[PDB]
């Protein structure tokens, strides 16, 4: 686990968080639906609810 | 149109008096469709001359709140115009870049959804904002790609005719 505590000397702000997250396109049999984007390996790496 | 012509010659103040009588005449007709045209022309004059935002009888924020929830049908291009003006106000207000990207996303998404070729005016305005938005962030690489789509010498209505020549001269 990485610990990036906020430091004043660190001016490397992030803007990816700022940009809206992408979405996937998946079509089921009924119609074409649209779902939030999830990385292929994010299911076992996502922030645990625990 | 006479109000637009006065703004074209940088009269500014004379255009304001002419525009005021346009609102009163619109009420006498008691037709709703023309008022949206009046309101759209309001801030477009404000966009060119932001120093006159106080003189108007309606603040800029009041229009955006109206145009966002104007209707769900028979608008087409009103929402594309409405969100673009919010993005400029947000950029000038130096709001958090979180809201600015989201507001610009709305304006971009609706503009490209319908035909961008026919609505050449707004498509150029999208590029002008996006090239400005990404240049302030410091990523000229993104700005360069959109810069190739910005049209030169086309300029826009109600802003002179030699404005394009002056703009190329400044650079």
């Amino acid at each position: 686990p990485l610990r990036y505590e906020p430091n004043n000397r660190d001016f490397a702000c992030n803007i990816i968080d700022d940009l809206p997250k992408l979405i996937r396109f998946v079509k089921d049999s009924k119609r074409i639906n649209i779902v939030p984007y999830t990385q292929p390996n994010s299911l076992w790496r996502g922030p645990d609810e625990d | 149109s006479l109000a637009t012509f006065h703004s074209s010659f940088n009269e500014c103040d004379a255009a304001i008096n002419s525009f005021e009588e346009a609102t009163r005449i619109a009420r006498e007709n008691k037709d709703m469709e023309t008022l949206n045209l009046i309101m759209i022309w309001i801030i477009n004059f404000i966009e060119v001359h932001p120093e006159y935002a106080n003189r108007f009888y309606i603040t800029v924020e009041q229009i955006i709140k109206y145009l966002k929830n104007s209707s769900d049908v028979e608008d087409a291009n009103i929402f594309s115009n409405a969100y673009k003006f919010e993005t400029l106000l947000s950029m000038v207000k130096e709001s958090k870049t979180a809201e600015v990207s989201s507001s610009l996303l709305k304006f971009m998404a609706i503009t490209l959804q319908n035909v961008p070729s026919q609505n050449f005016d707004l498509f150029q305005s999208l590029v002008s904002y996006e090239v400005k938005f990404w240049k302030e962030l410091g990523y000229e690489s993104i700005s360069d790609v959109y810069e190739k789509f910005l049209s030169k010498t086309s300029s826009s209505s109600l802003r002179n005719y030699d404005s394009s020549i002056i703009n190329q001269d400044i650079k």
